[PDB]
């Protein structure tokens, strides 16, 4: 009697959930801002 | 021994007592799929 390698049931569908209608982060606009800070006063922006 | 006789307590009445004893002769037959335990469903883990 041979115990064969364990199988897992293959998924029959894919569930993808995202929050809709979220605005664009505009990361490029803040990175391309021409008022660039020095490392002494490095600037932070939080994208969420 | 008073003379040639010793003092002994000899039963004059009796009953029958029952005592249980469990002796383990078997244990659960644990089987491990080492591949499924170590790596679950992951091809990258099964390769390694
Ligand atoms: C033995 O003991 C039982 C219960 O203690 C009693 O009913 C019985 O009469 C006794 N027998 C004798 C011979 O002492």
């Amino acid at each position: 009697v041979y115990d064969l390698s364990g199988f897992t049931v293959k998924p029959v569908a894919t569930v993808h959930r995202r929050i809709p209608d979220l605005p664009d982060c505009d990361i490029d606009k803040w990175l391309n801002n021409f008022n660039v800070p020095s490392p002494l006063n490095w600037e932070r922006k939080i994208f969420s | 021994s008073v003379g040639g006789l010793y003092e002994i307590k000899i039963p004059t009445n009796f009953t029958i007592v029952g005592q249980e004893e469990f002796i383990q002769t078997n244990s659960p037959k644990v089987t491990i799929d080492c591949s499924l335990f170590v790596c679950s469903n992951y091809a990258a883990c099964h390769d390694l």
